[PDB]
């Protein structure tokens, strides 16, 4: 990337999820005028950031790859997954942390 | 009537080490009063397993009662052991309820606890021992019961 | 300053009733009232379920429905094990309604709902109906989800092509097949599709349904509907009727058949023609020339008179003067007769009284 920070002078850096903006510039050698995040001025909140980390059962969840197959955790999540469509009306996205774990824990859930 | 009584708690402390009982008091002040009682005989004095039932009561008719809390957190000495609630297990409502009462300030407290028949009172007994995670013991007045406590 | 913040939420709450115009709307109705009953109408978030109270509101709404509707039909549909069921032919009679409805409340709700069944149902029980009536369906959705043996965006546009009007009501949150079937079927009005958001918020939008809906500019229709008004006779001895064929004491003469009937408004059995009395239609002439709203008089001036010119009442003296004037006849009311005189009566006593 440092061809083109030197070929052209004004470069403008955006994205939805740029956060932290400081560490950037570490990363990649250039320097910038400014930096800033803009927060959304929303009259009614619209989206609902929440953090799980039990299960109905107050039980940890986590995803480490070590206990993938864990007959708790992988109820757990099970429950969160049903529970969840359930009450979702149209259409529910899930993200996985890699291939491999949603791969074996689907399979888990099949059986 | 409340004034009376609800300023007595909390200046005198009893501490066990080796299996010897020191009557442990933060301030200095104490001495003057425990030591010139008729009854008796960060200053700390030993006092005898068995005179503990009649200090103890003795306190209670004097101004300030003693309170046993145990410091388990920064007790090294005891030997630990590692045991937790496995996930099948469900805290109901009543029984988380009954141990914030009891470490509310943060500090074990030694009290009583009354649950009706079959609510659970073994498990009371076990969420304290499993929390403490140190050397407990166990006393069940029934032969058929201590079988099936230990199930 | 608690009274003082009554006052200004009734402020608030009147805001949306300054604006009022005269709208044209359908006074000739043709509904056809869908209910969901499945699975997921099994929850207790309703006490004593969902099921229970739906139909309990169901009935309640028949009854206020032909009371100010008194020329208009209804039909009942209802989804169960993915299908659509008929329950109640599309009439004029409230009773046979309410009659269903109440033997409805007794099976269990079980299988999964098809919106898809019951509109296609819903289409073909409106093909029998004058252009001159308003094509309406109530449909009560209750699940998230929907299954269906077609295309259900297929009978969407087929439902537009109909001139049929759809309003549905939800449980539990938005549905993207319902937002488009309300905001297509509605000429892009997004006002059609309401959640409710708690027990007796349900009970007003039931009641809100009851009022014609205006009609669209460009869906205008005018013609020229025969009926006739038929004079009661009392007969000496009983008669057969000629719509259920059993003796009755007595029944209104159709004026172009002479064939009698037993209960009123409805299609003469004989020569079609519609069988009404003058009281029906005189009902729903306030929705033809709504009295216009009251507006509060501002304490800053003088007011006319200590007491309520309709009712007597001494306004009381108490910041926010107690008194609404109507711009027509310039006459002072307190607030309990503007309620009243809105709601049962339609007519301004104080324009009544001026002469001319
Ligand atoms: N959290 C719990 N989950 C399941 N069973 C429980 C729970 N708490 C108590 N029980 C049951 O309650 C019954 C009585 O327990 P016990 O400790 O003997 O009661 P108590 O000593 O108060 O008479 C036993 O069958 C025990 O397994
Ligand atoms: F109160 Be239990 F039966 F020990
Ligand atoms: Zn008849
Ligand atoms: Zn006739
Ligand atoms: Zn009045
Ligand atoms: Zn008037």
């Amino acid at each position: 990337i440092k061809p083109v920070f030197e070929r052209f002078s004004s470069v403008i850096i955006t994205s939805g999820t740029i956060s932290p903006l400081d560490m950037y510039p570490r990363m990649l050698n250039f320097k910038t005028v400014l930096q800033k995040s803009y927060a959304m001025t929303l009259a009614k909140k619209s989206f609902l950031p929440m953090i799980i980390t039990k299960g109905s059962d107050q039980v940890a969840i986590s995803s480490r790859f070590e206990i993938r197959n864990d007959p708790s955790i992988v109820r757990n999540y099970g429950s969160m997954l049903v529970e969840f469509a359930k009450i979702t009306p149209d259409g529910m996205v899930v993200f996985f942390p890699s291939y491999l774990y949603m791969e074996s824990i689907v399979s888990m859930w099949q059986t | 009537f409340i004034k009376g009584a609800t300023i007595s708690y909390g200046k005198v402390k009893l501490v066990i080490k080796h299996n010897r009982y020191f009557v442990e008091t933060t301030q200095a002040d104490i001495l003057q009063m425990l030591l010139n009682d008729s009854v008796i005989g960060v200053h700390s004095f030993e006092i005898a397993n068995e005179s503990v039932e009649v200090v103890k009561k003795r306190c209670q008719e004097i101004d300030y009662p003693v309170l046993e809390e145990y410091d388990f957190r920064n007790d090294h000495r005891n030997p630990d052991l590692d045991i937790d609630l496995k996930p099948s297990t469900q805290i109901r409502p009543y029984q988380e309820k009954s141990l914030s009462k009891m470490f509310g300030n943060g500090r074990a407290r030694s009290g009583i606890i009354v649950l009706p028949c079959g609510a659970g009172k073994t498990l009371v007994g076990i969420t304290a021992a499993c929390t403490i995670k140190k050397s407990v013991i166990v006393l069940c007045t029934s032969s058929v019961s201590v079988m099936q406590w230990r199930q | 300053a608690s009274l003082v913040a009554s006052i200004v939420e009734a402020r608030k709450k009147r805001t949306a009733k300054k604006n009022i115009t005269p709208y044209q709307r359908g006074i000739i109705r043709s509904l056809i009232l869908t209910l969901d009953c499945s699975e997921a109408m099994l929850e207790k978030d309703l006490r004593p379920n969902r099921h229970a109270m739906i139909i309990q509101y169901a009935i309640d709404f028949v009854h206020e429905f032909f009371d100010q509707n008194p020329i208009s039909q209804m039909g009942i549909i209802i989804m169960r094990n993915g299908l659509a069921q008929l329950v109640s032919q599309v009439s004029g009679n409230p009773q046979d309604h309410i009659d269903a409805l109440k033997s409805i409340r007794k099976q269990e709700p079980k299988g999964n709902p098809s919106l898809q069944n019951a509109l296609e149902m819903a289409r073909g029980l409106l093909l029998p109906v004058p252009a001159h009536c308003t094509r309406e369906v109530l449909i009560v959705f209750g699940s998230l989800s929907t299954t269906d043996p077609g295309d259900i965006h297929q009978t969407i546009d087929s439902l537009v092509s109909e001139k049929i009007r759809v309003k549905v009501l939800g449980l539990s949150a938005q549905v993207a097949i319902c937002k488009e079937l309300c905001k297509a079927t509605n000429y892009g009005d997004e006002s059609f599709y309401k959640i409710l958001l708690d027990e007796t918020h349900l009970k007003e939008l039931f009641n809100e349904a009851v009022t014609p809906l205006p009609v669209n500019k460009i869906n205008k229709g005018f013609t020229l509907v025969k009926m006739g008004f038929p004079t009661r006779i009392f007969e000496d001895t009983p008669t057969f009727c000629s719509c259920h064929s059993k003796l009755v004491y007595g029944g209104y003469f159709c004026p172009n058949c002479h064939s009698k009937v037993c209960s009123l408004p409805t299609v003469c059995p004989c020569c079609d023609l519609m069988l009404i009395l003058s009281t029906h239609l005189a009902r729903s002439y306030h929705h033809l020339m709504p009295l216009k709203t009251f507006a509060e008089v501002p304490t800053t001036e003088k007011f006319r008179s200590e007491d309520c010119f309709s009712c007597q009442s001494r306004f009381p003296i108490l910041l926010t003067s107690s008194r609404y004037r109507c711009e027509d006849c310039k006459q002072e009311f307190c607030v309990d007769c503007d309620v009243f005189i809105h709601e049962i009566l339609h007519n301004c006593p104080g324009c009544e009284s001026k002469p001319v």
